[PDB]
């Protein structure tokens, strides 16, 4: 229900950008106007291909998902521990007077 | 509302508005904002020289149908 | 006259009308004023006219050959060609050397100093960060001087020139790859209709067994 | 020992009760309770307790030895600072009650002697330093090897360098590693908890024969 | 019709509202069909209110066995969550709107209350409590239209309650949701003395063709926003919050299950699960983005 804004918008510059790519093709195709500002802009974007490499947000990265990662550890254990409460309670229960 | 106060900005503008016996003047705010663009902050509810707190109710001090909600109040709502 | 990214703005109809009523030395002014225009150093709908395609190929033969530089050459070609192309200006000539290094930051995230210190025949620091500078300042260049990298920063880059034909290949290879993320994020997207999509049943079904579990 | 509601009351001293010859002398009146706090402290407020003393003045000015003692300690010429330090080592055993406490005092002066000068370098050199506190190149090291023994900073030496690297920088990865460790536990004592309930569940016992 | 229900019959509409079936059983508003009016600045007037309790009139209607909320949201207020019947304050909005709403068509007349417990809900607390059973004893059909605007940032869902509580006489039949909730020191007591005095409506949403149809083309280019969040960033310090909240509470719960709020280690080990749940779902589209843009190899 989140990523379906992301396939919305997606989908919608998907449509621009494939109306885009279709007169483009045609530019080379033929009978459609031949203009040096058509892929031009693409080496512009293949030259936009992964941003930073850089090893800073790699790291960065790193960081972030071990944040994370280790907050759903926890989780394992907030899960498991309340498992635990129950089971220590039901011990309490009939192998005990709780 | 069954208590038809009136809520006074400096210059005298008092307004009818529909409250309750009960009615928080915190929510007295709230009606007054809503129904003139002039925001209650800035629409110092005093009573008798003394502030009316700001969250109360209107008949905590003996407010009624001809009583005055002090706003000092602004001008760009109105 | 029309505006986007483009050399001095006359530049269109100028020459148009310069190939079409100026030719032979006349048409070598035309180009001689044809050389500063930067952001069309390539000509592909403007040697569309004859006029340009006999300032191609006529006396300015070697000027077309410049110009398919603009398009497909580089600087440090000129560095070997030093002869083969029409005379050029220390400014044009920086002009070109910014053609080659334009199309190579267009190549790389960061081009090294080193780099264009040894193809477009750069020697030494000062000179070489003021034709840097003067590209950034141009504005094609964004991203900032990648020093430490010995690189030059880049974030953005203008139009360099019209660069005649990968086209028809540049924009279908951009298809190809725009396509190939879009079917990985789509096998992604698939693969969420399946495992959240399966977190749904999966719970919904666990939780039946569970309120059975009563009564 | 509990000496910091000690030092509480140390600075505490009120001249103008002014007389009881079992009281204490002021010269032991200011240099216990001012060694008292001399142990306890934390600089600031002490030098607070110190620098900013009024009501302590005279009890202050009992000393001057043991002023600019503590003065030039928290300036740190540790050298004669130390000196007249164990100096009055056998005058305090010269006090029937600052001998008991000799060990303890002589112990945690020369500690935040340590905690004193240490903490704002990154590599300890020891070379003028040691010329400074006076112990030789071993004794020297071997304090600071006993501060291994409990020390604060991720330190190690050359000893060709005769020279300390203080603590060391990254506490993220620190946590990384304590959290790992914190998992394997988790995972450990989880699977014994699992067995666990198989054994009380399963009946499991030992009986006495 | 998709249009069949947006029809306003202020004739049917107010009908029902004089109908009074709540005098004969004051469970018979089961539905609670609305506009997303109450979404539109309920959400953005709990979230633009930061933490300021507010107060007011909303737009609705009746229709068959439902409430209808055509409106609800807040002020740029407080004191809600604590005023002595506080919504009543902000009904000079709609004292002067829904009349000359009539004048554009708008027939309709006021119906409820829009509010917001900017970060901590849209509800009534103990002293709203007696503003929401006076006011139900006062202006029945009342309802405690209850959805949290920092729960809905952090859940991913609208938690929307109609709560037409249990007037005083009236209590909870077969149908009490009663929706117990985390309160605060100053109303926690309240509700545990009120917490099963009030019933949920079976909230719908009703709309347009074109309602849908622009939600999607909205999404048609929200997307590129969708790759553009960046709020592990946003709340991390909300994350933090839950920390020292969580902790506290595991000691509560320890507190409870020691000697002998409910099953506190058990309520714990839930929203301790949820809000982990909460942090690691912002990671995943934080490291979507991430992946995705930076594996783009030239
Ligand atoms: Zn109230």
């Amino acid at each position: 229900e989140h990523l379906i804004a992301q396939h919305s918008a997606i989908k919608m510059l998907h449509s621009r950008v494939k109306l885009i790519l279709e007169y483009v093709k045609a530019s080379e195709a033929g009978e459609v106007p031949f203009n040096h500002e058509i892929l031009r802009e693409a080496y512009a974007l293949c030259h936009c291909l992964p941003v930073l490499s850089t090893d800073k947000f790699k790291t960065d990265f790193y960081d972030q998902c071990n944040d994370v990662g280790l907050m759903a550890y926890l989780g394992t254990i907030t899960k498991t521990c309340n498992t635990m409460n129950q089971f220590v309670n039901k011990f309490n229960v009939l192998y005990d007077r709780q | 509302g069954s208590m038809l106060i009136k809520v006074k900005t400096l210059t005298g503008k008092e307004i009818e508005i529909d409250i309750e016996p009960t009615d928080k003047v915190e929510r007295i705010k709230e009606r007054v904002e809503e129904k003139e663009g002039i925001p209650p902050q800035q629409q110092r509810l005093i009573y008798s020289g003394k502030q009316m707190n700001d969250e109360k109710t209107a008949a905590d001090y003996k407010i009624m149908g001809g009583s005055v909600l002090h706003l000092v109040l602004a001008l760009r709502g109105g | 006259m029309a505006g986007e990214q483009k050399p001095s703005s006359n530049l269109l109809e100028q020459f148009i009308l310069l190939a079409k009523g100026t030719s032979g030395s006349a048409l070598t002014a035309l180009i001689s004023q044809v050389l500063e225009a930067p952001g069309v150093y390539v000509f592909g709908e403007l040697l569309e006219l004859a006029n340009v395609q006999e300032l191609a190929e006529g006396a300015n033969a070697a000027y077309l050959q410049l110009l398919n530089l603009f398009a497909y050459g580089t600087y440090p070609d000129y560095i070997a060609n030093k002869e083969s192309l029409p005379e050029l200006s220390t400014a044009q000539q920086n002009k070109l050397k910014h053609l080659t290094i334009v199309s190579l930051a267009s190549r790389m995230k960061c081009i090294p100093y080193s780099v264009l210190l040894k193809d477009l025949e750069m020697r030494n620091l000062r000179e070489l960060e003021d034709l840097i500078i003067e590209a950034v300042y141009t504005d094609i260049i964004q991203g900032k001087l990648d020093q430490r990298n010995q690189l030059l920063e880049v974030d953005f880059c203008i139009g360099r020139d019209i660069r005649k034909k990968d086209l028809s290949a540049i924009a279908r290879t951009l298809q190809e790859w725009c396509v190939g993320c879009e079917v990985v994020l789509s096998g992604i997207e698939e693969q969420v209709s399946r495992a959240n999509q399966h977190k749904e049943q999966q719970l919904g079904l666990k939780q039946q067994i569970e309120s059975e579990v009563a009564n | 020992r509990k000496y910091k509601q000690a030092a509480k009351c140390l600075l505490l001293a009120s001249f103008d009760h002014c007389d009881f010859p079992e009281l204490l002398s002021p010269s032991n009146v200011a240099i216990y309770g001012g060694l008292c706090a001399l142990a306890t402290f934390d600089r600031q407020e002490l030098q607070r307790n110190v620098i900013s003393s009024s009501s302590f003045k005279l009890f202050l000015e009992l000393e001057p030895q043991v002023r600019d003692i503590i003065f030039k300690f928290y300036e740190s010429k540790y050298a004669s600072c130390l000196k007249m330090l164990d100096e009055m080592k056998d005058n305090l055993l010269l006090d029937m009650y600052l001998a008991p406490h000799v060990r303890t005092l002589y112990t945690q002066i020369r500690n935040r002697a340590l905690i004193q000068y240490f903490s704002p370098y990154v590599s300890a050199d020891m070379h003028r330093m040691a010329a400074a506190f006076n112990t030789t190149v071993a004794a020297l090291e071997d304090e600071l090897t006993q501060l291994i023994l409990e020390g604060l900073i991720s330190a190690r030496v050359d000893s060709h360098s005769k020279i300390l690297y203080a603590r060391d920088v990254d506490q993220r990865s620190t946590t990384f590693e304590k959290s790992l460790l914190m998992g394997k536990e988790f995972q450990r004592r989880a699977k014994a908890m699992m067995l666990r309930a198989a054994v009380l569940r399963n009946q499991i016992h030992v009986k006495s024969p | 019709s998709i249009d069949e229900i947006y029809k306003y019959d202020k004739k049917q509409q107010q009908e029902i509202l004089a109908a009074k079936p709540w005098t004969k059983d004051h469970h018979y508003f089961k539905y609670c069909k609305i506009s997303a009016l109450a979404l539109l600045k309920m959400v953005m007037h709990a979230r633009s209110g930061g933490n300021l309790e507010v107060m007011g009139l909303m737009l609705g209607k009746v229709d068959g066995e439902t409430m209808i909320i055509m409106d609800s949201f807040a002020l740029p207020v407080e004191g809600t969550e604590t005023r002595v019947n506080a919504q009543a304050a902000a009904y000079e909005y709609m004292a002067a709107y829904i009349e000359n709403a009539k004048q554009v068509g708008r027939l309709e007349n006021a119906i409820g209350w829009y509010h917001s417990h900017p970060g901590y809900g849209c509800w009534l607390s103990g002293i709203d409590v007696s503003t929401q059973m006076l006011n139900q004893q006062f202006q029945e059909p009342f309802v405690a239209v209850v959805i949290d605007p920092t729960r809905t940032i952090s859940a991913g869902k609208v938690n929307l309650g109609a709560f037409r509580t249990y007037p005083k006489g009236y209590k909870p039949p077969d149908e009490g949701p009663s929706e117990y909730q985390t309160i605060p020191l100053n109303k926690i007591e309240d509700f545990g003395v009120h917490c099963k005095q009030y019933y949920a409506l079976e909230v719908s949403y009703f709309k347009s063709s074109l309602d849908r149809k622009l939600l999607e083309l909205l999404w048609n280019k929200y997307w590129v926003n969708t790759l553009s969040s960046s709020s592990l960033l946003t709340n991390a310090d909300y994350t933090t919050g839950q920390v020292f909240d969580l902790s506290e509470k595991l000691e509560q719960s320890e507190a409870q299950l020691g000697r002998g709020s409910e099953d506190k280690l058990a309520k714990a080990t839930r929203d301790s699960c949820k809000t982990t749940i909460e942090a690691i779902h912002g990671l995943m589209s934080q490291v979507i983005k991430d992946k995705l843009f930076n594996q783009i190899n030239i």
